[PDB]
């Protein structure tokens, strides 16, 4: 259930617009499951609204918070499902660098993936 | 359910 297919581009834009208008300080994020994934538990929430002072490291933890896992096993958070980015980078950097056409930033969580 | 998770600070 990928978001880019669920919602048409114009709709996604409308959403991004209304919400960036609603919260002009926060980045809009779409975290999805790696479709090749079967091991990890699904993520109940799909859309995240994050501050700019937030780091990837913190966001990953927040995403982890929504899932019940053995306190040890980590997973990878791919931006655009193709970019392994700096753990230290802020949401703002990731936003400016990897902004999708519709204004969202798209992420994908995977326990393992091969390219 | 297609709705936002609002995080802050």
């Amino acid at each position: 259930r990928p978001f880019k297919q669920r919602k048409s581009l114009a709709i996604r834009q409308e959403e991004v617009a209304g919400i960036r208008a609603k919260f002009p300080n926060k980045i809009p994020v779409v975290v999805e499951r790696y479709p090749r994934e079967t091991f990890l538990p699904p993520l109940d929430k799909t859309k995240f609204l994050v501050p700019q002072e937030l780091t990837m490291t913190q966001f990953l933890s927040i995403i982890r918070s929504r899932m019940v896992l053995r306190a040890t096993e980590a997973f990878y958070l791919l931006v655009n499902n193709k970019s392994l980015v700096s753990m230290s980078a802020t949401m703002a950097e990731i936003y400016r660098d990897y902004k999708d056409e519709d204004g969202f930033v798209y992420m994908t969580y995977a326990s393992q993936e091969t390219f | 359910e297609d709705e936002w998770v609002n995080v802050q600070y």
